[PDB]
RNA sequence: GCGGGGUGGAGCAGCCUGGUAGCUCGUCGGGCUCAUAACCCGAAGGUCGUCGGUUCAAAUCCGGCCCCCGCAACCA
RNA sequence: AAAUG
RNA sequence: CCGAGGGUAGGGCCCGUGACUGGGGCGAAGUCGUAACAAGGUAGCUGUACCGGAAGGUGCGGCUGGAU
RNA sequence: UGGGAGAGGGUGGUGGAAUUCCCGGAGUAGCGGUGAAAUGCGCAGAUACCGGGAGGAACGCCGAUGGCGAAGGCAGCCACCUGGUCCACCCGUGACGCUGAGGCGCGAAAGCGUGGGGAGCAAACCGGAUUAGAUACCCGGGUAGUCCACGCCCUAAACG
RNA sequence: CGAUGUCGGCUCGUCGCAUCCUGGGGCUGAAGAAGGUCCCAAGGGUUGGGCUGUUCGCCCAUUAAAGCGGCACGCGAGCUG
RNA sequence: GAAUGCCGGCAUGAGUAACGAUAAAGAGGGUGAGAAUCCCUCUCGCCGUAAGCCCAAGGGUUCCUACGCAAUGGUCGUCAGCGUAGGGUUAGGCGGGACCUAAGGUGAAGCCGAAAGGCGUAGCCGAAGGGCAGCCGGUUAAUAUUCCGGCCCUUCCCGCAGGUGCGAUGGGGGGACGCUCUAGGCUAGGGGGACCGGAGCCAUGGACGAGCCCGGCCAGAAGCGCAGGGUGGGAGGUAGGCAAAUCCGCCUCCCAACAAGCUCUGCGUGGUGGGGAAGCCCGGGUGACAACCCCCCGAAGCCAGGGAGCCAAGAAAAGCCUCUAAGCACAACCUGCGGGAACCCGUACCGCAAACCGACACAGGUGGGCGGGUGCAAGAGCACUCAGGCGCGCGGGAGAACCCUCGCCAAGGAACUCUGCAAGUUGGCCCCGUAACUUCGGGAGAAGGGGUGCUCCCUGGGGUGAUGAGCCCCGGGGAGCCGCAGUGAACAGGCUCUGGCGACUGUUUACCAAAAACACAGCUCUCUGCGAACUCGUAAGAGGAGGUAUAGGGAGCGACGCUUGCCCGGUGCCGGAAGGUCAAGGGGAGGGGUGCAAGCCCCGAACCGAAGCCCCGGUGAACGGCGGCCGUAACUAUAACGGUCCUAAGGUAGCGAAAUUCCUUGUCGGGUAAGUUCCGACCUGCACGAAAAGCGUAACGACCGGAGCGCUGUCUCGGCGAGGGACCCGGUGAAAUUGAACUGGCCGUGAAGAUGCGGCCUACCCGUGGCAGGACGAAAAGACCCCGUGGAGCUUUACUGCAGCC
RNA sequence: GAGCUAGCCCUGGCCAGGGUGAAGCUGGGGUGAGACCCAGUGGAGGCCCGAACCGGUGGGGGAUGCAAACCCCUCGGAUGA
């Protein structure tokens, strides 16, 4: 049946995506506290 | 006069339409129309505010002249009537000698070709516009406003009207279509007349789709459902209320009133509603 | 198993708070009527389901037994 | 208020 | 080919019969009341409507085939 | 041709008396009701009186043993639309008449449908009385209905 | 109770005998025939259908007869549900 | 040494199950160390509204070539979407950006919130919508509307000429719109041709033929032609379109009116440039100077912003045109021509799938376009088949039980079973014909029957065209022929009678419930006078609604028909300027502490003092409730009638052993040979009953009962056959489970059901196919039950708070 | 976290073929005029049959599956909520 990843640069990118990020206190936090972490990606690579 | 259908739908049976006999332009004034933007009965917080809304037929919405006051002494004729989706009565188009083009709510008896004016010196005659004080007692009447100069906020709905009753100071006395006794500003605007389209009330819905066209999506009873969501909800097998009859709140919903005690208007209001 | 009840002929009070049995109807006698009903006047009829106890004294309070209503008998 | 044979 | 008829399927009319049910008729005498005939003790009758153990009652309108 | 009398019919408009309700005033110990009462209403200010307002229905006197219509039936007043009918003149057509199975239309009240309206009245219903009882008569209430529009019903002591 | 799946049916049987039939008997209020009753006997046999989930039961048509019980009310790592 | 411990390693089950759709294979020849599996040819089968082709998303080099086979590939591998390396994606016109707006998002002004932040008109962002200029062929191993060739076109800059009051973010027009049905003319696509072009072919009994086989076009500027879309011209007045306006709107006059004209598309033609089969010979070359024509069918596509009808009444903004404003009129704009200028990103490849989503090369899921031919009434259905693509990445044998999917069956025909579950039957089209009942539509495909192929003869109407020939589409009549059988294959209803429930079409427990549940039109109660009520939010702000009582919210009931009784004592809700109670506050009789004292400080009675409650009323389609005992009639029975107690009032109509009836398989009747079900009655209704509606109701239902006809392997009662497994051989090779095991029967015993104890009995060692009685077999720390002063959802007149409201 | 799922908002797309034959309109009859009746035309509908598409009724299979919901036969809707 349809299954629940369906893929789509354009939704990825405008959910989980840097600039959502920045745009919230609790993003802003994900973001550092993944460069705390030492993430190598920040967030989701999507091509564009 | 509303049209009835023969059976040969189930559905068919008991639907009735409006006769649409008195409309003769069956488009809008494109400088006239401008887009209604559809809710589904969310607000800005993009919350279901008001259950069961949604899925309707499409709509344009016609700019309607509320105030009339604008153009005082300046008469128009009446070039066309037309249907309105956005509310029960229909619409007539005005050609002001002005060159002007306005939509007003169109009253009972009001023909294609005849002229209406708005102001002091207005005949007492079917669609013309008159400050509530020279009207005479008695007049039936419709488009009312409630404060001067605010726009016409009472009887606007297929046959409504309300009738002057008496004067007091620079108050008139109007009987709402409610059967309330109001006291209103003399120097409110309102159109001599009643609301046309009066067969409004007797049309037959006949089928659900009727109402899912009309953007009114299935209600479901509060018996329907289970404690979290209503007062009336589980009980194993049907059950009757146990309980006053409630809202989804929880508030009373047989007879509990629900007007503000200390409402300023409370002094201009002479009678509450009647039946 | 739990609750209530049994008192003139019928249906009900009195029991809780011990000493005093009461109301309607019916029954009997007499009126009125030609007569009957209705109506009026007077009367009789209950030892309180039963046995046992407490008490100076028990329809009344406490037990046993009989009888009649009502509720319950669920997870299985 | 006043039924019946 | 037609064709007595036989067969299959579906209809129409009539008759008989049927748990039960509806009122009707008849058979002197029981139980309940007293609706009508006198102004029958609320004049009656009436078409209709609602109601009631029963006759009946009441509403609206009609008739005199109503007394005084 | 010229005249006439009439609640004949339909539409719209309009007048005053009264009942009820509401607001104001003034006022106090009862009001109402019956055979007599009670229910009911009233010191939370009723009834009785004065002023104002809202609304519905019916039209007093004239009025009669009267008038009109085929019948059912039709009554304040005004205007419009419209039917029937009698009279005089003796002018016109020249039997063009009478009746009428069917058919069609009209048809009190109650009743029914979809709206509206709702003051008074009032089946049902409730309460107070009476009574052996009182599912009645009498009393206090009271919902349909009575009123309007449209559509049905098609009955009668629709009788002279 | 860190699981022993539970009524009835179907399938497959197997055992007990307090024996439904068939075989052998005694007593009889056993004339004959047909029964009654008790004794011996478990080798074999012990039907099809209507109703109900039913087991059971009633009923229809037959039969030599239409037995009763146990096997985790036999049998769901065999089926049904 | 144990914790169903943790991490790792390695065992067992086992050479076992399996190797992923039953569309299918065989042989020859190549390559190579090795070949069922790679390459080539021939034969065979499968898809063909796809299993072919083209887009979009997602994926991200998987593309092409060379060289490899350790691992990946369910076997093999010389092959590959695998390893290494090299190569490959070319645009002013295609897609997106340098254009526009939609929901939404963001947000100068502004508003709000302890902080974080939440709002908000304009503006800005935002597309698969609007707008906008490229078609055909050739070429590479791999890209092509991109390169090349031909023929076309757009914008920007500069210039030249001609023209004009030029000029905008401002005004206005337009852009600009639904659903259903649909005209005319075209095109796409297709069928046929006795005509045109073509390498050839004559087989096996016949044919050298008007034979067979193959093909008979594509793009194109101006102009022209055919078919359509769009659009009135002039003048005068002017107060409206938030300045102005000659524009637009409104008024009057004159001309014009199915037209015409002007303008814009489509189609045809068109200089020109391209393509071009079978067959044969090694992707190529020849065919070839290829031919390129006639008739018919014909869209859902095009002309298009066409037409008609209908109600539920159907985006915006820019491009564009027009109008003027500052400004400027050496400018500036419009038109024609010329030169120049024209940036950024994507472009490979898969794309119904082995490359996307499902851990897999996974029988699942994935939006748009094309989707040929014949026949079957039609069609995208069905069978076959073209182009094209495939035989599904283990095979070879055997021909047991048993399993799956399938075929047939003597006699019977539901006897099967909870149930005709399942499977038969029926089945398309044309004609004849069709009942109760009904809301007059329907029930209806009711039921039931007949016809159906092929040949010849005769003939009626229609389209194209020409009025004819031909072609094409509907039919009509007569005479015949063959078979068991003519919708000869494939696709394609079994039917009737009768109850229950729900009016209906709809909706639901994604993954055990599709229903009688939810919803539904309709009915009633109730709230709401607008800054509405109500909802969301601390607020601002929103929804309600750019709506206004014929409207909006809440609740119950649930088409329709005939109806919906009695109780207001309790609870609720509504009304009630009295009275009772009533907190803070006011008041301050009268007391107190302290100081020498003026004083400072405390307690404090009456009295005034909201809502709420008490109290008085109303109210049921508000919560709800709608009796008991005893007697009584021609000497039976029963009880119309009566007595008495209680209540706020004692269940009305209608219905009733019912989706409700305990006793119960009530009793009687019907149906059956037999009827615990069913249907019709009765009424002692354990425990119907009137909008948690009562009783009915045509039509409807993958709902649940009962019955009959038809027909059947459901059954008596089983038999045979088919294929895929199971079995054997070669290849690859799991799993849960497992204290160890050298693991028998009976009768006992034992923690009460023993392979493991006792006594007896039986028993040579080891496997293979099978069956499931046991190993209290496996799985899951029982989901029932209890326990825990464990948890969580839910309720209320439990307690205590809080929001909210007064 | 609404790339699954539920509802709504904006903007697009899709629904072979065949059947039934409402209103209206035209004509004819009818009548004082009417209603109304007949025929033709017309093409309505949570109408009918049936693909795509959307479903998931009954059964069988599957059950360490092809699949953590699948396959086959059958069946519901298919201009509309
Ligand atoms: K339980
Ligand atoms: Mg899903
Ligand atoms: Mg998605
Ligand atoms: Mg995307
Ligand atoms: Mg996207
Ligand atoms: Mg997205
Ligand atoms: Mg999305
Ligand atoms: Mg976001
Ligand atoms: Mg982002
Ligand atoms: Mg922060
Ligand atoms: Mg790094
Ligand atoms: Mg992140
Ligand atoms: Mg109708
Ligand atoms: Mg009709
Ligand atoms: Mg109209
Ligand atoms: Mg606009
Ligand atoms: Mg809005
Ligand atoms: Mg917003
Ligand atoms: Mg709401
Ligand atoms: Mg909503
Ligand atoms: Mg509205
Ligand atoms: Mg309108
Ligand atoms: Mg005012
Ligand atoms: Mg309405
Ligand atoms: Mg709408
Ligand atoms: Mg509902
Ligand atoms: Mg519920
Ligand atoms: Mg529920
Ligand atoms: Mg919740
Ligand atoms: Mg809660
Ligand atoms: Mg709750
Ligand atoms: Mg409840
Ligand atoms: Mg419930
Ligand atoms: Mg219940
Ligand atoms: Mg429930
Ligand atoms: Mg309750
Ligand atoms: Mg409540
Ligand atoms: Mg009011
Ligand atoms: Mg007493
Ligand atoms: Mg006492
Ligand atoms: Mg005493
Ligand atoms: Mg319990
Ligand atoms: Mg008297
Ligand atoms: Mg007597
Ligand atoms: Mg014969
Ligand atoms: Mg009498
Ligand atoms: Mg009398
Ligand atoms: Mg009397
Ligand atoms: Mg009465
Ligand atoms: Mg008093
Ligand atoms: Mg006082
Ligand atoms: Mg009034
Ligand atoms: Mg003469
Ligand atoms: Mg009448
Ligand atoms: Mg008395
Ligand atoms: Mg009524
Ligand atoms: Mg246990
Ligand atoms: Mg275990
Ligand atoms: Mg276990
Ligand atoms: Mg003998
Ligand atoms: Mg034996
Ligand atoms: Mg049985
Ligand atoms: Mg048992
Ligand atoms: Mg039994
Ligand atoms: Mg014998
Ligand atoms: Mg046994
Ligand atoms: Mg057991
Ligand atoms: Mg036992
Ligand atoms: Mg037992
Ligand atoms: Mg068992
Ligand atoms: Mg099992
Ligand atoms: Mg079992
Ligand atoms: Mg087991
Ligand atoms: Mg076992
Ligand atoms: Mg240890
Ligand atoms: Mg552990
Ligand atoms: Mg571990
Ligand atoms: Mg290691
Ligand atoms: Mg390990
Ligand atoms: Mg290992
Ligand atoms: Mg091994
Ligand atoms: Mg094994
Ligand atoms: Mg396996
Ligand atoms: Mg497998
Ligand atoms: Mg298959
Ligand atoms: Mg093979
Ligand atoms: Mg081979
Ligand atoms: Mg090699
Ligand atoms: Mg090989
Ligand atoms: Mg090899
Ligand atoms: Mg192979
Ligand atoms: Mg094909
Ligand atoms: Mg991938
Ligand atoms: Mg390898
Ligand atoms: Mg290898
Ligand atoms: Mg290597
Ligand atoms: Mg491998
Ligand atoms: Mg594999
Ligand atoms: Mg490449
Ligand atoms: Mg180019
Ligand atoms: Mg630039
Ligand atoms: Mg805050
Ligand atoms: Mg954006
Ligand atoms: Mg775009
Ligand atoms: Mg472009
Ligand atoms: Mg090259
Ligand atoms: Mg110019
Ligand atoms: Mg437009
Ligand atoms: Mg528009
Ligand atoms: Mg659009
Ligand atoms: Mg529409
Ligand atoms: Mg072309
Ligand atoms: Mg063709
Ligand atoms: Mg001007
Ligand atoms: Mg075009
Ligand atoms: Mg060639
Ligand atoms: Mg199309
Ligand atoms: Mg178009
Ligand atoms: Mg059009
Ligand atoms: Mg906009
Ligand atoms: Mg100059
Ligand atoms: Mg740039
Ligand atoms: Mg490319
Ligand atoms: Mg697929
Ligand atoms: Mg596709
Ligand atoms: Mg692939
Ligand atoms: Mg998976
Ligand atoms: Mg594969
Ligand atoms: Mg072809
Ligand atoms: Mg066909
Ligand atoms: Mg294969
Ligand atoms: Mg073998
Ligand atoms: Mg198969
Ligand atoms: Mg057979
Ligand atoms: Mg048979
Ligand atoms: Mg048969
Ligand atoms: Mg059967
Ligand atoms: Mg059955
Ligand atoms: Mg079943
Ligand atoms: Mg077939
Ligand atoms: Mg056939
Ligand atoms: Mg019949
Ligand atoms: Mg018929
Ligand atoms: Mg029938
Ligand atoms: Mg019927
Ligand atoms: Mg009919
Ligand atoms: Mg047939
Ligand atoms: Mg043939
Ligand atoms: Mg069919
Ligand atoms: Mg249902
Ligand atoms: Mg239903
Ligand atoms: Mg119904
Ligand atoms: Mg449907
Ligand atoms: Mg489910
Ligand atoms: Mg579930
Ligand atoms: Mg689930
Ligand atoms: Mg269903
Ligand atoms: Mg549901
Ligand atoms: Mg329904
Ligand atoms: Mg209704
Ligand atoms: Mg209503
Ligand atoms: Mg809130
Ligand atoms: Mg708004
Ligand atoms: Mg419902
Ligand atoms: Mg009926
Ligand atoms: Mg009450
Ligand atoms: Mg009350
Ligand atoms: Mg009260
Ligand atoms: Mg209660
Ligand atoms: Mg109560
Ligand atoms: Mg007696
Ligand atoms: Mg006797
Ligand atoms: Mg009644
Ligand atoms: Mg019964
Ligand atoms: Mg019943
Ligand atoms: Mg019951
Ligand atoms: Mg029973
Ligand atoms: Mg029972
Ligand atoms: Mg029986
Ligand atoms: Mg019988
Ligand atoms: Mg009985
Ligand atoms: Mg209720
Ligand atoms: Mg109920
Ligand atoms: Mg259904
Ligand atoms: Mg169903
Ligand atoms: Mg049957
Ligand atoms: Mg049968
Ligand atoms: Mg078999
Ligand atoms: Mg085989
Ligand atoms: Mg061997
Ligand atoms: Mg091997
Ligand atoms: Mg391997
Ligand atoms: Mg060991
Ligand atoms: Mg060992
Ligand atoms: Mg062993
Ligand atoms: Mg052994
Ligand atoms: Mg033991
Ligand atoms: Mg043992
Ligand atoms: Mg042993
Ligand atoms: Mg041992
Ligand atoms: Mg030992
Ligand atoms: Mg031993
Ligand atoms: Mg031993
Ligand atoms: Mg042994
Ligand atoms: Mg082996
Ligand atoms: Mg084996
Ligand atoms: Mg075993
Ligand atoms: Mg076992
Ligand atoms: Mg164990
Ligand atoms: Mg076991
Ligand atoms: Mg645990
Ligand atoms: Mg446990
Ligand atoms: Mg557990
Ligand atoms: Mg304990
Ligand atoms: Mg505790
Ligand atoms: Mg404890
Ligand atoms: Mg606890
Ligand atoms: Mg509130
Ligand atoms: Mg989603
Ligand atoms: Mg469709
Ligand atoms: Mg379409
Ligand atoms: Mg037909
Ligand atoms: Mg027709
Ligand atoms: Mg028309
Ligand atoms: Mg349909
Ligand atoms: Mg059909
Ligand atoms: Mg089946
Ligand atoms: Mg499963
Ligand atoms: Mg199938
Ligand atoms: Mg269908």
């Amino acid at each position: 049946m349809k299954r629940t990843w369906q893929p789509n640069r354009r939704k990825r990118a405008k959910t989980h995506g840097f600039r959502a990020r920045m745009r919230t206190p609790g993003g802003r936090k994900v973001l550092k506290r993944r460069r705390q972490k030492g993430r190598w990606r920040l967030t989701p690579a999507v091509r564009k | 006069a509303v049209k009835k259908f023969k059976p040969y739908t189930p559905s068919r049976r008991f639907m009735t339409v409006a006769d649409f006999s008195e409309i003769t332009k069956t488009e809008p004034e494109k400088s006239l129309v401008k887009p209604l933007k559809k809710t589904g009965g969310r607000n800005n917080q993009g919350r279901i505010t008001v259950r069961f809304r949604g899925g309707g037929h499409k709509r344009l919405y016609r700019i309607i002249d509320f105030k009339r006051w604008d153009k005082v002494g300046i008469p128009a004729k009446v070039a066309a009537i037309e249907y309105d989706p956005n509310r029960s009565a229909r619409i007539a188009l005005l050609h002001y000698v002005d060159g002007e083009k306005r939509y007003i709510i169109a009253p009972d008896g009001l023909q294609v070709g005849q002229q209406v004016v708005a102001g002091p010196d207005a005949p007492i005659q079917v669609g013309n516009a008159l400050p509530l004080r020279f009207i005479p007692v008695g007049t039936v009447v419709h488009a009312v406003e409630l404060e001067p100069k605010k726009g016409a906020k009472l009887a606007r709905a297929a046959g409504t009207s309300a009738q002057i009753q008496g004067r007091e100071g620079d108050y008139v006395i109007l009987r709402l279509p409610s059967g309330e006794l109001r006291k209103v500003h003399g120097e409110c605007y309102a159109t001599v007349g009643a609301v046309g389209n009066a067969d409004h009330k007797n049309i037959v819905l006949g089928k659900a789709g009727r109402s899912r066209w009309l953007g009114r999506r299935p209600h479901v009873r509060g018996a329907a459902m289970n404690p979290v969501d209503h007062p009336h909800g589980g009980g194993e097998g049907r059950a009757p209320r146990g309980r006053p009859p409630a809202s989804p709140w929880g508030w009373q919903t047989k007879g509990l009133k629900t007007r503000k005690r200390r409402k300023p208007s409370s002094r201009f209001i002479i009678a509450r509603r009647k039946k």
